[PDB]
C-alpha cells in the first residue's frame, strides 16, 4: 500500500506498478510563461461512477473535467495560455467476486461525434457511451474498438489488478495553448469485458478518477 | 555551350519520380518543428500494437462491443474449440481488421511471427484449464481436444496465469506471403478447447468472457505497398 | 526486420496522387461563363486515400510537391487551329486573398507565386514548403474559436481567341518529408461518401 | 577465346525487343466503344525470340527496362485539327487490381506508378527491378497449387475531343542485370505458333 | 528576432511583377496600323505595388531581370494555320534613340541587345544591370534642370503573313540585388489611380 | 555529348524562381555605388522607429 | 542555368542504348537471390557440352 502525497492532498494507491505512460515520455516543462507547481499540482478526485451491467462506457476531457477544480481551474481561466500533463489513477474497488474489465484509453484530440461546446464539454461529470452520447465502440468516430489499443491505455481486469494509472504528457500541435477552449487530452473508459457478479453481492462497483496536473505551467494572467 | 543529348524518358512524368523542385516560397522561413510525443518513424510500430481479435462476427453481436468476448459457460462439454482462428491475417475476416489486419490491406507481401494473446475476464475465483493449440501450415484444425494436445499447445490454468501469450512462429516457402492468396487457406490454426471445464464456487457467474489480442512481432514486416481504399 | 524500409512513413506517405481535376476554358468572347479561370482550396479531405493515411496519425507536417497535367481539347468541332496556349498556375499562400474573376489584381500581385507553362512541355512543378502556423498539421483538434495549405488557381492567359479550347489540370500532390504523430485507429473506407 | 563477352548471358539476353502493341483511342463521344484504354500483362510467353531465348535455362532473375514509342494517327479524314495528347502509361505492379474501365479508382491510385507522356516527345522510360516473390523467376515449374511481372495500362488522359485518333503504344521490353541458370535443351521454333 | 530575412530588402523588393503588357501585331498587309511593333519605357511610375515598395525609400540601386511571357492568337475565325512565329524583343538602353518605325535603323544596330524570342518555347529573359547616371536611383529629388532604365520594343519578324495573329508580352520585372536609402512615410494607395 | 533527361519542371517560368540570367548590357561598367548615409537592410529597422498613434479618429 | 546545346541523336530511342532510367518502383525492397546451382555466366558453356549428332536424318 502506498499512500502518494501532493500539499493538501492523499491517495492510497494499491502499488505503482501496472503504471503506463502515454508515448513513454514523461511530462516535463517547456525547455517565457509561469510554472504554478505550487498548489495547482494536487489530485483532484472526480465525482465516481456506478458501472452497472447496462453500462457502455464514461469519458472525460482534459482539462475541461479540471475546470471547476480549484487552483487548477483558477489558473486555467485567469491566464491565456498554458499546458499540463496528467496522472489518472482509475481506481475501481470491487469484491473478489465481481468479474469484468475495463479499457482505459488516454486518446489524444479526442473528438467524439453522435458538436457544441458545452455539449462536447461535460466538466466533471463526464460523458457516457451508448450503444447525445457517442457509439462506445466507435467512440465516436466510425473506428472498430479494438484498434482503439493503439492508444497510450491499460486495462483493469477485476480478477487481477483492479487499478490502472495513466500518466499523459503534454501533447499538442503548439508548445503551449489556451485551455479554456481545447482540450488535448481525452480518457475514455469502456467496459471490454461486461460486468457480472455473485447472486446478492454489490450490483453495482464505483470507479474513481484521481487527476494529479503535473508540470503545468501557465502565461498570462488576467 | 556544354553539348548535351536528351535521352528517352524526357519531359514524362513519373509519378513515382523523385527530383529537387523549384519551391514556389523560397524566402518564408518555416516554422520550426518540436518535439511532440509519439512520434511515429514505421507503420511497422502500429502493427507490434496487440488490437483486439473481433470472434463472433455474427449479424447480431458484430459492429457492437459483444464481437471481441468469447463466452465460455460450463453447458454441455462438447469437444469442439472454444475457438478456431485461422491466421491467414489479412484474408481471414476475424484478423482481417485488426490494426496488423488494417495496415496489411496495405501491403501486397509480409513475412513474419505473430503474438496473440488470450485474456481471462472472469471471475478472481474461477478455476480450470484451457488448452490453447496451434495447428501448423497445411494441417487442418484439430476438431477435439487429443488432436491439438499431441500437436503444439499450452496448457493454460486459469486460476495460476490469468492471461496466456503465444508467438506463432514464420513459416513460408518464399520469403513472404501475398495477402490476397489464391483463396487458400493456408499456415495457422489458433485454437482454444477445454481441457477441464471451469469451477467457480458459491453462486458464481458461470459464463465467463475472454478477450483475444493480436500483434505482429518485431521480425515482421511488409513490403510492395498497394492502396486499394476508394469510393 | 529485413529491411522495414518500404513501411518506413516516407515510403508510406509519399507519393504521387491526383488530389484534383481542375477545368478551364479559353477567353473567347462567345458566351464564356466565369469558368474562364479554376480555383482550388489545397485540401487532403477529399481524396480518400491520403485522407485515409493521415489519419491514421494525429499530427503531421510535410513540405508538399505539387505537379501539374495540363490537357486541353477543342470543344466544338470548329477545330481549324489554334495558338499554342500558356496557363497562369499560380499558388495564393495561406491567408492571402484568392481570385475572383479572371483579372483580378490578385493574378498581377507579387506576393502569389505563379508558373507560366506553356502547354505541349514538361509538367510544371512547385514544392510548397510546410505553411503551417502551428509546429504540425493537426488532423483532428478538440477545440474551437482544419489547417491551410493555400489554394491553386489556374487560367488561360491568351484573351483573343476565336475557338473555345476546355482543358483540364491534374494536381498531383506528393507530400515530402513527411513526420506524423501520435497514431491513432484507421477510420473506416464506409463514411468517405 | 578471344574475348566471349559478346555470348555473355548479358550481351546475349540484353537487348530492346518489341513485346507488344497496344493501341488506345482518344475519348470521342461519337461511339468510342472499350477501347478507350488498353491493358496488358507483362509476359514473355507471346515474343518468340525472347521466349526461346529464356527458355534455354530453367530459372531467371532480370531488371526490366520497358520503353514506350507512342504513335498516333486521325480516323477518318475530318483531321482539321487536334491538340497534343497525353498518355497515362500505368505501370500496376505484381497483385495488384488491373482496370476496368476508362475511369477506374485504379488509374488515380498512388500505389500504381505512372508515366504522362506527351506526344511527340522522346519515348518514355521506366525501369521495373525485380518483382519475383521467389528468388528467380520460374519458366518451367513442375508442380501444383508462371510468375508476374504486372500489368501495363495505357490510356488517353484527353477528354472532350471532337476527332477520333487511334494511337498504338510499342513496348520495349530490355532486361538487365539477367542471370539465368541450369540450361536446358532449347525449344523448337516450330512450336510456339 | 527569430530570422528577421523575410523582411530583408532583398526578399521584400525582389519579387516577380508583371510591369506591363505589350501588345503587337503579325505584319499582315490587310490594313494593319503602326500596332505592328509596341514600344514601352522601363517604369515602374505604373505599377502600384513596386511603386509604393519603392517609394518608402529615398535612393536605390538594383539590378533588374526582366522576363518575358509571349501569347498569341489568331485575330479572326479565319485561322487555318500560321507557322511559328518569332519576335524580336529590343532593350534598348538609356539614352539611345527609340524606335519609330516596324523596320526603322534602331532595330538592326549593333548597340541595342536584342532578343530573338520564338513562340512555344521557355519564356525570354535578360538582366539589365544598374544603368544610372547617379551612383543610385532618385525616387523623389528636389531639384530642377526621374532616372532611365531604358526602353523595350517588341515586334513580330515574319512579313509575308496571310492570317493576322495578336500577341501580348507580359513584362515580368523582378529587381535583383536591391539596396535602398533614407526611409520615407508611406504613400498612400489611395492617390496611384 | 552528356546525355541529360528533362525533369518536370522544365520551361515553366516560376516568378519565385532564382537562376542566373543572361545581361544584355555584358560589356557595360557599372556606375559604382558610394556611402549614401542611411542605407536600410531590413524592412523592420523602419517598425522599430517610434511614430505616433492616431486615437481621435472622428470625421472631423 | 548551365549553358548546353541539344546535339543530334537526342530525343532518339536507340534500341541499343544503354542509359539510366528512373525507377518505377523506388521504395521497393528487392527479393534478394540465393546460390542456385548451375549458374550460366556465358552461353558458350553451353556449346562446350558434348550433345550427340543425328547422322541419319532420313524420312524413316
Amino acid at each position: 500500500v502506498l499512500q502518494l502525497t501532493l500539499g493538501n492532498s492523499t491517495i492510497t494507491t494499491q502499488e505503482a506498478a501496472n503504471s503506463v505512460v502515454a508515448y513513454g515520455r514523461w511530462p516535463e516543462y517547456l525547455r517565457q510563461p509561469t510554472e504554478p507547481d505550487v498548489a495547482a499540482c494536487r489530485f483532484y478526485t472526480l465525482d465516481t461512477v456506478s458501472w452497472t451491467k447496462e453500462s457502455r462506457g464514461w469519458w472525460w476531457k482534459l482539462p475541461d473535467a479540471l475546470r471547476d477544480m480549484g487552483l487548477f481551474g483558477q489558473n486555467m481561466y485567469y491566464h491565456y495560455l498554458g499546458r499540463s500533463g496528467y496522472t489518472v489513477h482509475v481506481q475501481c474497488n470491487a469484491s473478489k467476486f465481481h468479474q469484468g474489465a475495463l479499457g482505459v484509453f488516454a486518446v489524444p484530440e479526442m473528438c467524439l461525434a453522435g458538436t457544441s461546446y458545452q455539449n462536447a464539454n461535460p466538466g466533471e461529470k463526464g460523458g457516457t457511451f451508448t450503444g447525445f452520447c457517442p457509439v462506445d465502440y466507435l467512440l465516436g468516430n466510425g473506428t472498430l474498438l479494438g484498434n482503439a489499443f493503439v492508444f497510450p491505455h491499460q486495462i483493469i481486469n477485476l480478477r487481477t489488478n483492479n487499478c490502472a494509472t495513466l500518466v499523459l504528457p503534454y501533447v499538442n500541435s503548439l508548445s503551449i495553448d489556451s485551455m479554456v477552449k481545447h482540450n488535448n487530452w481525452g480518457i475514455a473508459i469502456l467496459p471490454l469485458a461486461p460486468l457480472n457478479f455473485a447472486s446478492e453481492s454489490s450490483p453495482e462497483i464505483p470507479i474513481t478518477l484521481t487527476i494529479a496536473p503535473m508540470c503545468c505551467e501557465f502565461n498570462g494572467l488576467r | 555551350g556544354l553539348p548535351v543529348m536528351n535521352t528517352p524518358g524526357s519531359n514524362q512524368y513519373l509519378t513515382a519520380d523523385n527530383f529537387q523542385s523549384p519551391c514556389a516560397l523560397p524566402e518564408f522561413d518555416v516554422t520550426p518543428p518540436i518535439d511532440i510525443p509519439g512520434e511515429v518513424k514505421n507503420m511497422m510500430e502500429l502493427a507490434e500494437i496487440d488490437t483486439m481479435i473481433p470472434f463472433d462476427l455474427s449479424a447480431t453481436k458484430k459492429n457492437t462491443m459483444e464481437m471481441y468476448r468469447v463466452r465460455l459457460s460450463d453447458k454441455p462439454h462438447t469437444d469442439d474449440p472454444i475457438l478456431c482462428l485461422s491466421l491467414s491475417p489479412a484474408s481471414d475476416p476475424r484478423l482481417s481488421h485488426t490494426m496488423l489486419g488494417e495496415i496489411l490491406n496495405y501491403y501486397t507481401h509480409w513475412a513474419g511471427s505473430l503474438k496473440f494473446t488470450f485474456l481471462f475476464c472472469g471471475s478472481m475465483m474461477a478455476t480450470g484449464k484451457l488448452l490453447v493449440s496451434y495447428a501448423p501450415p497445411g494441417a487442418d484444425p484439430p476438431k477435439k481436444r487429443k488432436e491439438a494436445m499431441l500437436g503444439t499447445h499450452v496448457i493454460w490454468d486459469i486460476g495460476l496465469q490469468s492471461s496466456c501469450t503465444m508467438v506463432v512462429p514464420w513459416i513460408s516457402n518464399t520469403t513472404y506471403r501475398q495477402t490476397i492468396d489464391d483463396s487458400f487457406t493456408e499456415g495457422g490454426y489458433i485454437s482454444v478447447f477445454y481441457q477441464t471445464r471451469i469451477v467457480v464456487p458459491l453462486s458464481t457467474p458461470r459464463e465467463m468472457d475472454i478477450l483475444g489480442f493480436v500483434s505482429a512481432c518485431n521480425d515482421f514486416s511488409v513490403r510492395l505497398l498497394r492502396d486499394t481504399t476508394h469510393i | 526486420h529485413r529491411s522495414r524500409s518500404e513501411s518506413s512513413i516516407e515510403s508510406f506517405f509519399a507519393r504521387g496522387a491526383c488530389v484534383t481535376i481542375m477545368t478551364v476554358d479559353n477567353p473567347a468572347s462567345t458566351t464564356n461563363k466565369d469558368k474562364l479561370f479554376a480555383v482550388w482550396k489545397i485540401t487532403y479531405k477529399d481524396t480518400v486515400q491520403l485522407r485515409r493515411k493521415l489519419e491514421f496519425f494525429t499530427y503531421s507536417r510535410f513540405d508538399m510537391e505539387l505537379t501539374f497535367v495540363v490537357t486541353a481539347n477543342f470543344t466544338e468541332t470548329n477545330n481549324g487551329h489554334a495558338l499554342n496556349q500558356v496557363y497562369q498556375i499560380m499558388y495564393v499562400p495561406p491567408g492571402a486573398p484568392v481570385p475572383e474573376k479572371w483579372d483580378d489584381y490578385t493574378w498581377q500581385t507579387s506576393s502569389n507565386p505563379s508558373i507560366f507553362y506553356t502547354y505541349g512541355t514538361a509538367p510544371a512543378r512547385i514544392s510548397v514548403p510546410y505553411v503551417g502556423i502551428s509546429n504540425a498539421y493537426s488532423h483532428f483538434y478538440d477545440g474551437f474559436s482544419l489547417n491551410d495549405f493555400g489554394i491553386l488557381a489556374v487560367r488561360v492567359v491568351n484573351d483573343h481567341n476565336p475557338t473555345k479550347v476546355t482543358s483540364k489540370i491534374r494536381v498531383y500532390l506528393k507530400p515530402k518529408h513527411i513526420r506524423v504523430w501520435c497514431p491513432r485507429p484507421p477510420r473506416a473506407v464506409a463514411y468517405y461518401g
